[PDB]
């Protein structure tokens, strides 16, 4: 993707995460855990649903048209009737092919973007208390129990509480 | 003479019931039929008509 | 020590391949099909009023072929013509058949109003054994075969005003005998003529005497023509022979009616989109079943599948 | 110690955002947008820079034939001929098979420039007129047609020829008269049945008149049927008839170009506008329009939507 | 947006900034202030103007065409004339709908990107003399008067001048 | 005392300008052209079978104009009509010429099969010095000019059923004399009539008598008509004068054949795409050469150039 | 571009780099050098080739069509034949114009993205041993000979080996 | 017993003015109708003798033969001959 | 007025050769024209007596009736009868 997270600096996906599209895995003194992130998951789902509803919106209702199959040879007028319908079909076939190609390229990029945004947002929470390991994980340089991990996942983590401990361990 | 001839007569009575809006019922180049309750045929054209009734 | 926090995204064991701008096939977690490529094979009878022609074309029901009598004053949203249809009346042709079929199909009704035409000097209601209605001879229910009365065929000069607020469709015809004596036996004059006119238009037909192929016993033919009389106009029929006269007019309407050729059976279901292959769902924006459709339908495309990605790139382990 | 400093990055916002459509959002607020669909009109047709010819009471065909109340349109030119719904015919009752094609090709030609040619009609009476086609208080006829009838007690076989020695195409308009009775037929043309044959080296047309009663139009049951023939440079016009010929007096000069015809009841005004619709002229700054699928000139393309807003600013996030 | 700045880590916009699209607000020893950034504003404006001029480029001029309204029923040829025009209108209506949707999605993303570019460029100027507060603001760990803020906004800020002062303030920890 | 590591990208001294959504022109390192705008000016004779009409239109080769005899029973994928073509037989016209030329071109063959028509009571094989075949008089090879025999012209009434599994194309005509003397001299009856019919269709033509402009010395004309007989149907021809009779039928086919007007010479080369200007390669998806094409061709567009970026932005 | 690297915080390109699309220039104790990066070059080339092959894919084969030039004036049916072909040409001309504009905008953005990804990837290798100078270059705060520079370019650089040395130079 | 028409009626004056106008159109003349002298109806034809002056003010006498076929709405000037001054 | 015509003039030989070719076409024969023996014009018709050989060289004498309607550009062989 354009942002380098999905199929990028994140090596692979998590088949074990079945309750969200993006989330956190942690390791601390009390063990390991996993939690999906709701806001980033919902942002990707809302964009794709909106794109999908615009695409499948029923907007074509036609009634009496032109004939398109013929049992006898007629020449000029039938040549034109066939050419008109063949021209229409090719233009709509082109529209449909380009549409799914543009939409899919954008869907892969927007979901890549949401992953990168969540990563950058998390690193901004940790400030000088953590370092980017380059593989989607942060090394946190202070004791961080379950309540501390939960404060990162719900966005209330105050970096200043742990800064003195973290700066000392880092340097 | 009450055969063919019966279909020709009922055809004449039905055409009469259409033209005059009456409701008769059949009892018993041209065919002249006297019935109780004048037909032309041209077989090359397949035409049958009741010129008079 | 410290702690480790890893950001990540989900994945599935069973991905789906999709097309993008740069990749012809790339695996995502989910996709939805955009091309309707299957049908039940059956035409649903709701919500469009379907009318099965069975053995009758729309024109045969229009003219009044006796085995098409059941269609008198019928209406439809979609008229379905079966490939097994046949004619069983006087052999005929229609110059500009496709247009008459089209305009009647678009009108969506066969409502017929008998009008009091006066034909003085000719005998009416000619029939044929090539067009049996019951046991005996017959003719198209909506047409009046006029021949000589006594020993003469006078010049016919009838008028019919249109004092209504709708268009009137008149269907009339011209008889083409096969020999010169056949022409003179029925219409006296050596050469007939039919001139039907309004204030807007005139149509003159001269019959054509000669031998055609044997069809249901007959070498003669009838040519069918039509005339629309707008409100405030007047119809005028002028003939000195060979006139297959109308008995009235068909009321004209505008709307969503049409006609379709299909051999698919009618079923008891609900579907907005109809194709000759049968009804198809319209939840997808494109379809690959038939370029012929009627109703709220997906647009026809050449592709039989187009997968719209509905999830991120799938990267399993 | 010192508090230091804080430096905040930001972007602007407005209190009057506009909703726009995107790939993902049906409505999302941006700071500014511009309309891409022209959906209004002044209701008037601007007379510049296109030459507008107002037909008023006259259709193009009636001005072509020379209906007396359409005399003012003789030798006229146009970029756009405007036909009004109040137009009416007031000459001999007629019809034109393929009326639409003749109206199209004349409208596309853009001129009614007529050139009289010296036809010689030996043995017939010329310049027949009608009280159904008055020019002045008395009887008259189409200015570009020549009603030929018998002279004395005979109507000879007419056989006239007009070669095209010029380097342009000639348009000949001619007609065939359909009487109501046989007495009317023989009184005018002697022969009991007429015939009009107009031919070139590449084509021929033969019309047989029809005798019979039509509905009354302005007191008459008879008709004239209008036909046309185009003669290319180097070809030749031959007219052959033994009755019922409504003869041409010459040809219309043929041109190719940008001219056309439009049906409208919009009044014509002194303004400038490149684009014209039946509803009136519309500006052409926007690439799309919703006014009418019938347009003439440099026009936005017709679309079904009455509005399409193009975002011209960032996302609007008020405080 | 795709980049997470506008309607993202920047909480909302500034209605009071009326002389540019992007800019700086500061708090230092001399007070508070506001200044628009010219280069980033002009880059967004130039891209949108270029996109807008391509969309409204007058490119359609037609003269004699086909008839599109009819007063009589004719059947086959009129059916085709109406079908041809209906097919054209639907394809152009689709093109117009798709065009504005793609353009608007891209306009929102490019203006988001310009905001993110200006933020990243500012943080690269400050180097180790400042920290990203996570809401679009930098905490600058030295005395930085108006002339100092001006040097950041015009791209002449020399980080080495303040690095010793800034590192000292940044790494004050608790002593026991 | 340390190290410096700089990230960069390449650049070229010969960038190419391309269009984008925002920029009318912007420089990238590389681009490829998407609009084919040139042609060799020659029509390649492979892999399509090209039939060069030279002096003959398709219709004249169909009817059998003597100088078009070489095209008898010919086949083609593309028939090429030259602007120098000319007719040199009896002066004629074809109502719906465009339709007949179209359906024969689409059929792709002139395969003619002579049938045993019996014309009792008339003189067959009429010819003309306006249609010489050799030094003597002649006529269209596929048509049969019937005239009176003795002092009578009977009512012709022949029948030809179609028992084969393909469609038959019958080409026939009506003779339009210039004078009444000419009419009665050839056909006795003062007014002729030609009625051609199947079970599904009928056509009746009444000849026209009158003076037309001279074409190759003649003021009379022949009007060409056509009738298709489906398998199981039957052809009936009925006439009491002025019939230009068919000698048989043309075998009808469906397929990929067509006709094109071009003055481009034909060459021994390979090209899937053909235009009146000549063949063009089809590696590019668009072309600006001609809206008339045949085969696997780029789509015609108005632009003469459309450059597709194939590299990054070029910043020297 | 959307990502700010090419024609952005990287001032210009390297005409001297003829063996790749993206790469490294370094200066250390042993001198200066230049090397192209293969993966990022190949990733951009693969995307453009895939896009290019998609566009030039032969997908149009037509045979008998309608006539499009006319030698005589006919009116109604010829008007429609011309209008049908004119309508088609304008719709395809629009498609071709929009396609190249979208593709080119995306090609410029994807190549900008590949430069930015390689930059972010390199800074993540160096961790706390280097600083971003803001012009696409990293200042590395330890002795890094040719073997050390190569370990960065082939992705084996172990930051812990130099961290103590680098932190000392960086903050004192 | 004999019924003699009034040559100064609207119908006859209009027939003469039409006859003068057709002559002017066909011969590129400019006669002006003054008055009718005698007039006669016989079958489909009117026979009118009229006076007309030219642009020189000279009056002359002309004989017109005018046909009218009512069912066709046709009016035609078949003869217009100078008789004297 | 007595006229002794040259029946082997270019005009007359071409009228005879055309007649032989029509006969060969209609009867699937292969006669070869040799020479004209007598010739006569009467109204719209030429009456020609000609000699023609078959593939075996057997000469026979034929009488042809050839019509010409110049205003129509028509030439037709109405009779071609073996005499001996
Ligand atoms: C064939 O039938 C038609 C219709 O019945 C005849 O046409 C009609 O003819 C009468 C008199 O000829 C017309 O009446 C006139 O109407 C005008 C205007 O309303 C009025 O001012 C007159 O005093 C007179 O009453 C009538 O309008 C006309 N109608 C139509 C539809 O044409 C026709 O005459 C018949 N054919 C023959 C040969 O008689
Ligand atoms: C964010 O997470 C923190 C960490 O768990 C939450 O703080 C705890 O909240 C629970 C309430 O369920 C209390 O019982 C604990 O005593 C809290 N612990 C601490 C250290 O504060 C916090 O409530 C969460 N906030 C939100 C908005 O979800
Ligand atoms: C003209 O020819 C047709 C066909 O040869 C004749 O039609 C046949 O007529 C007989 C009885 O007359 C029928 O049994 C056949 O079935 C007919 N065949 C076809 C193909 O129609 C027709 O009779 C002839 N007409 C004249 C006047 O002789
Ligand atoms: C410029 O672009 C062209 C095509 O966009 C490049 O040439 C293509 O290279 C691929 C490599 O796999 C080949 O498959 C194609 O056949 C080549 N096409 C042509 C027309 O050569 C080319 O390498 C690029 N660079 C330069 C300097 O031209
Ligand atoms: C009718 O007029 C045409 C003029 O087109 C006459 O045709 C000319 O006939 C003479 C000999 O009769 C030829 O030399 C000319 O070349 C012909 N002219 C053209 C243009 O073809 C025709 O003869 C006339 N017919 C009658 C019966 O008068
Ligand atoms: C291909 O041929 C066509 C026509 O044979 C050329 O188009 C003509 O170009 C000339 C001069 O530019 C114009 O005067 C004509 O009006 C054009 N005709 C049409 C129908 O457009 C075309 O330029 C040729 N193209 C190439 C590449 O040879
Ligand atoms: C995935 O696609 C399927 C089929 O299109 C759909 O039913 C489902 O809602 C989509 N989402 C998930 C999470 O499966
Ligand atoms: C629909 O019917 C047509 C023939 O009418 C056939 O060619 C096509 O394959 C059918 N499609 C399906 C999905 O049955
Ligand atoms: C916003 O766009 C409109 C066009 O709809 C324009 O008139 C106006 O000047 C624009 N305002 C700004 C601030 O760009
Ligand atoms: C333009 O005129 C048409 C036809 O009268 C009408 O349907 C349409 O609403 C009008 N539109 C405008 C914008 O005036
Ligand atoms: C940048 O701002 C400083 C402080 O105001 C000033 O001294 C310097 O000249 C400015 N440089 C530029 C290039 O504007
Ligand atoms: C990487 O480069 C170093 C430096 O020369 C070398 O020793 C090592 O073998 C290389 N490893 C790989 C996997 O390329």
């Amino acid at each position: 993707g354009l942002f380098g997270a999905i199929a990028g600096f994140i090596e692979n996906g998590w088949e074990g995460m079945i309750d969200g599209w993006y989330g956190f895995r942690h390791q601390n003194s009390e063990g390991t855990g996993q939690a999906a992130d709701l806001k980033s998951t919902q942002a990707a789902i809302d964009q794709i649903n909106g794109k999908l509803n615009r695409v499948i919106e029923k907007t074509n209702e036609k009634f009496h048209q032109i004939e398109k199959e013929f049992s006898e040879v007629e020449g000029r007028i039938q040549d034109l009737e066939k050419y008109v319908e063949d021209t229409k079909i090719d233009l709509w076939s082109y529209n449909a092919e380009l549409l799914v190609a543009l939409e899919n390229q954008h869907t892969i990029d927007l979901t890549d973007s949401e992953m990168n945004k969540l990563f950058e947002k998390t690193g901004r929470q940790l400030r000088e208390n953590a370092e980017d390991m380059g593989n989607g994980c942060f090394k946190i340089y202070h004791k961080c129990d379950n309540a501390c991990i939960e404060s990162i996942r719900n966005g209330t983590y105050d970096h200043d509480v742990y800064r003195d401990e973290a700066l000392n361990n880092r340097f | 003479c009450n055969t063919k001839y019966q279909q020709l007569a009922r055809t004449a009575v039905a055409i009469y019931n259409y033209h005059e809006q009456a409701h008769l019922t059949f009892v018993e180049n041209y065919y002249y039929i006297t019935l109780a309750a004048k037909i032309g045929v041209v077989e090359s054209a397949g035409w049958t008509g009741v010129e008079e009734f | 020590p410290g702690a480790t926090l890893c950001l990540g995204h989900h994945a599935v064991p069973n991905g789906t391949l999709v097309k993008t701008i740069t990749d012809d096939q790339i695996e995502v977690t989910n996709a939805t099909e955009l091309v309707q490529s299957s049908s039940t094979g059956k035409i649903c009878n709701n919500p469009h009023r379907i009318l099965d022609g069975i053995d009758c074309t729309l024109i045969d029901a229009l003219l009044g072929d006796p085995h098409c009598d059941v269609f008198q004053n019928e209406t439809w949203d979609l008229f379905v013509e079966r490939s097994k249809a046949f004619s069983n009346c006087y052999p005929y042709d229609v110059p500009d058949y496709a247009s008459l079929r089209s305009l009647v199909a678009s009108s969506g009704t066969l409502e017929f109003i008998t009008e009091g035409f006066t034909w003085t000097g000719v005998t009416q209601n000619g029939g044929s054994n090539a067009c049996k209605r019951g046991p005996g001879s017959g003719f198209f229910s909506r047409l009046n075969w006029l021949t000589k009365s006594g020993s003469t065929y006078p010049v016919l000069n009838v008028t019919m005003p249109n004092n209504d607020n709708f268009d009137k469709l008149y269907i009339w015809g011209v008889h083409h005998p096969s020999t010169n004596q056949e022409q003179t036996s029925l219409y006296v004059q050596a050469s007939g003529r039919v001139t039907v006119s309004t204030r807007r238009s005139q149509q003159t037909i001269i019959p054509n005497i000669g031998s055609r192929p044997w069809v249901r016993g007959l070498s003669s033919r009838i040519s069918i023509y039509w005339t629309i009389v707008k409100p405030g106009d007047v119809l005028v029929i002028n003939s000195n022979g060979n006139l297959i006269a109308p008995r009235g007019y068909f009321k004209m309407r505008t709307g969503k009616s049409s006609i379709m050729r299909s051999d698919a059976p009618i079923d008891t279901c609900i579907s907005e989109c109809i194709t000759p292959n049968g009804s198809i769902p319209n939840d997808k924006p494109f379809q690959n079943v038939n370029k012929i459709t009627y109703g709220a339908c997906p647009k026809y495309v050449k592709q039989n599948t187009l997968k719209l990605a509905t999830g991120m790139r799938n990267v399993p382990e």
